[PDB]
C-alpha cells in the first residue's frame, strides 16, 4: 500500500545547495550578502519545486499556490537554515552550505551580527526541544500554509482541508515519538513565534533591496518576488495564522 | 506578479 505522507516529505525534502563562496577574497559585508541572497535564489526555486510535489499543494488556486510561496519563503529559507544549523553544529554557527559558515571574523562584519544573532536563535529553539526530523518537516509544511493575505485567499475551502491535512501529519509524528498534547504546545508556539523572527529577517532585507549605496544585489527570482511583497507589508494587508 | 515565480508554477 501507499507511502505514508510522512515518508513522502522525507523524499521531496531538496538537497543542501553549495554556495561557491570563495574566501580566498577579503570578507566585505556587501559581497557576503550578495553571496547570501544568490544562495538563496537557488533555494527559492528548490522550494518551488518541494512545493509542487506537496500532496494537496497543485489543488489549490495557481494565484493563491503563488500568494503563500511569495508570503513565506523568507521563513521557509530561515527554518531550513535553523535546521542544518542545529544538526551540524549544534547551533553553534549559522550553517548555510558546506563551503559557507559564518565564523568571527564575519560575524564582526558591518550590518551581520545582528542578522546574524536573530538566526542563531531560530536554531538555538531546535536545540531546546530536541526537535525531531518528522517534526521538523510537517512544521515546515505548516510554515508555508502560514502567512495569507487580510482579504483571503480564493480556493479557501481547498486550504482549510490542506492545513487540517499536515496539522493531523504534525499530531502524528508527536505521537510517534513529555506528553503529546504539551510537545504539540510547544512546536505551534515555535511556529507562531517564527513569525516575530522572520519579520525583522524581512524589514532588513527590504532595507538591503532599496538602499541604493549599499549596492547588495538580489537574483532576479527574489528581485521580482520582493519588489512586489513590499508594498503589500508597508500597506500592512499580511496576516499571521498564529495558533495562540 | 513575480514573473519567473508563477512561470515556475505554471511549467516543468
Ligand atoms: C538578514 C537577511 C535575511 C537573509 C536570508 C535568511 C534566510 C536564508 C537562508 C539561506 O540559506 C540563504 C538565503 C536566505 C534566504 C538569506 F540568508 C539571504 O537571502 C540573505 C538575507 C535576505 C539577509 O541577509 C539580507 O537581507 C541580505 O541582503
Amino acid at each position: 500500500e501507499f507511502p505514508t505522507l510522512i515518508s513522502l516529505l522525507e523524499v521531496i525534502e531538496p538537497e543542501v545547495l553549495a554556495s561557491g563562496y570563495d574566501s580566498t577574497l577579503p570578507d566585505t559585508s556587501t559581497r557576503l550578502m550578495s553571496t547570501l541572497n544568490r544562495l538563496g535564489g537557488r533555494q527559492v526555486v528548490s522550494a518551488v519545486k518541494w512545493a509542487k510535489a506537496l500532496p494537496g499543494f497543485r489543488n489549490l488556486h495557481l494565484d493563491d499556490q503563488m500568494t503563500l510561496l511569495q508570503y513565506s519563503w523568507m521563513s521557509l529559507m530561515a527554518f531550513s537554515l535553523g535546521w542544518r544549523s542545529y544538526k551540524q553544529s549544534n547551533g553553534n554557527m549559522l550553517c548555510f552550505a558546506p563551503d559557507l559558515v559564518i565564523n568571527e571574523e564575519r560575524m564582526q562584519l558591518p550590518y551581520m551580527y545582528d542578522q546574524c544573532q536573530q538566526m542563531l536563535k531560530i536554531s538555538s529553539e531546535f536545540v531546546r526541544l530536541q526537535v525531531s526530523y518528522d517534526e521538523y518537516l510537517c512544521m515546515k509544511v505548516l510554515l508555508l500554509l502560514s502567512t495569507v493575505p487580510k482579504d483571503g485567499l480564493k480556493s479557501q475551502a481547498v486550504f482549510d482541508e490542506i492545513r487540517m491535512t499536515y496539522i493531523k501529519e504534525l499530531g502524528k509524528a508527536i505521537v510517534k515519538r513529555s506528553q503529546n498534547w504539551q510537545r504539540f504546545y510547544q512546536l505551534t508556539k515555535l511556529l507562531d513565534s517564527m513569525h516575530e523572527m522572520v519579520g525583522g529577517l524581512l524589514q532588513f532585507c527590504f532595507y538591503t533591496f532599496v538602499n541604493k549605496s549599499l549596492s547588495v544585489e538580489f537574483p532576479e527570482m527574489l528581485a521580482e518576488i520582493i519588489s512586489n511583497q513590499l508594498p503589500k507589508f508597508k500597506a500592512g494587508s499580511v496576516k499571521p495564522l498564529l495558533f495562540h | 506578479r513575480p514573473a519567473i515565480l508563477y512561470a515556475l508554477l505554471s511549467s516543468s
